This record gives C-alpha cells, structure tokens and sequence, in this order.
C-alpha cells in the first residue's frame, strides 16, 4: 500500500542506485571527452591522394 | 663600368669549372652519405625514372653518376649566381633539418625560408614586402615536397616569377620544373649534411673569390 516505513530497505537501495547512475554518467562523460579528433587531425598528416602531383 | 663587367661577371662564363666545385664531392662521397637511396618502389614519381639505377628489394636505387653530373651544374650554377652576388634562398620543410638549413644559411650569408610557405611569399612579393623589394635570384630546395608529400608550392611560384631552382629531388618528387635537379635522398641526415656542406662550401667559395678578383682589378 505504497507505506515506505516498511520497504525501507528496497527504497534506499533504488536510491543508492540512482545515485551510483548519476556517478555512472558523469564518469562516462569524463573518461570518453582512439577520438575522431585526433584521429581526422592523423589522416590530415598523411592524406589520401587520389590524383597525381 | 664597361670593362669592370666584362672582366668581372663575364670572365668566369668562359671557363668550365671557374669555381672548381667538382673536387667538392666525388661518387664515394655520396654513396658514403647515401645519396643513393630512394624510396619504395611503389611511391616512385614517373619523371624520376631516367634517375633511378634499378630497385634493390622494391627499393628504389638512384644512379649517383647522374647524381655527380646533375650535382655538379648545380653546384656550379649556385657558385655563379653567389659571384653575381645574387640572392640565395633555401626552401625545406623538412622539420627534421629546418634548423640545420637556417644555421647554413646564415653561416653562408644567404637566405632560408624553412617554414609554413604562406601563400604569395612570391607571386604576391611585392605587396606583402614592399614594391621595391628584391625576389631571390636562385631558390635552392633542400626538400622540393612539402609536408604533405606534395610539391613545395615555391617550386611553382618560383617557375612562375622565374627564379632559377636548385632542387634535391628523390625518387618520389617531381622534377619537371626544378631548373636544376640533383637526383639524391632528401630524407638521410648524412645526404642532407652533405648538400648543406656542398651548397655552403660552394657559395663560400664564390663569393672570395669575387672579392678576390674585385680586389685585383681595382688595385691595378
Ligand atoms: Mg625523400
């Protein structure tokens, strides 16, 4: 009947989880920022020529 | 003026070495430096096939004989024009010898132009340095690709402006337009030293022995 005095346990672990999901995007955010950057900054070093010079 | 030119700027042009730049280098010399050694067999250019010797193991070899006769004009052509006191300009964007291209020109009282070519450097000189100012008389290419592994775009301005090149060509560039190429590997540090020392040695010796020759004209 929705009395969380009773399902404590459950709502502090659906809490703990949600706030482990905050951290979880935040450190995916940190950790991904090889990239295309450096990578499109590689091949403009070593181009493709398809044409003749 | 009239007999000073004629015995000054026309006399060496009657003789085959004036400034006797072949005793400068010999075949052992470059082979030692490894001017012998092109690219792979597949990065060749197809105007650098009458230089190249054979390919060892898809390897290009380029044929220092061509190299002594192609070195020897050019060495030659540039001891001329440092006599005629014009301006030398050595153009390399090989970061590898920018420094060691910059300290020889200095050192030989000439110019170098080591960095990011911007555009109109010659075509556009007279607006971006002033309407009075000198172009080079003679632009040597230490390394006649660029970073990209195309052209130097100065060796197409310089045809444009008419500015004679010298020109290090290895088995990958394109010396169509390099008045004087010199078949050779760009890429060693030894072969690169040794042009350095050529170049210098030879623009050096030009320029005494100009003013060796001013000084006996003058004091008779
Ligand atoms: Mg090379």
């Amino acid at each position: 009947e929705f009395r969380d005095d009773a399902c404590r346990k459950e709502i502090q672990g659906f809490l703990d989880c949600a706030a482990r999901a905050q951290e979880a995007r935040k450190m995916r955010s940190i950790q991904e920022t090889l990239l295309p950057n450096k990578l499109n900054k590689l091949l403009q070093r070593f181009p493709n020529k398809p044409y003749l010079s | 003026s009239t007999d000073f030119n004629d015995k000054i700027l026309n006399e060496p042009l009657k003789h085959s070495d004036f400034f006797n730049v072949k005793e400068l280098f010999s075949v052992r010399s470059l082979f030692d430096a490894r001017v012998h050694l092109g690219h792979k067999a597949g990065c060749r250019h197809r105007f650098m096939e009458p230089y190249i010797f054979g390919s060892r193991l898809d390897h290009d070899i380029i044929d220092l004989e061509q190299t002594a006769t192609h070195l020897q004009l050019a060495l030659n052509f540039t001891a001329h024009m440092a006599y005629r006191k014009g301006i030398i300009l050595f153009i390399s964007r090989n970061r590898q010898f920018s420094y060691l291209i910059e300290n020889m020109a200095r050192d030989c009282g000439e110019y170098a132009h080591t960095r990011y070519f911007r555009g109109g450097m010659l075509t556009n000189a007279r607006l971006l340095f002033g309407p009075t100012v000198r172009l080079p008389d003679l632009i040597i290419f230490l390394h006649t690709l660029n970073n990209i592994f195309e052209p130097h775009v100065a060796v197409r301005d310089a045809a444009k402006m008419n500015i004679p090149t010298v020109g290090i060509v290895d088995t990958n560039c394109n010396p169509c337009l390099i008045t004087y190429p010199v078949p050779g590997n760009d890429d060693s540090p030894l072969a690169v030293h040794l042009y350095c020392r050529l170049f210098q040695t030879a623009i050096t010796r030009a320029k005494e022995k100009r003013q060796q020759v001013e000084a006996l004209y003058r004091l008779q």
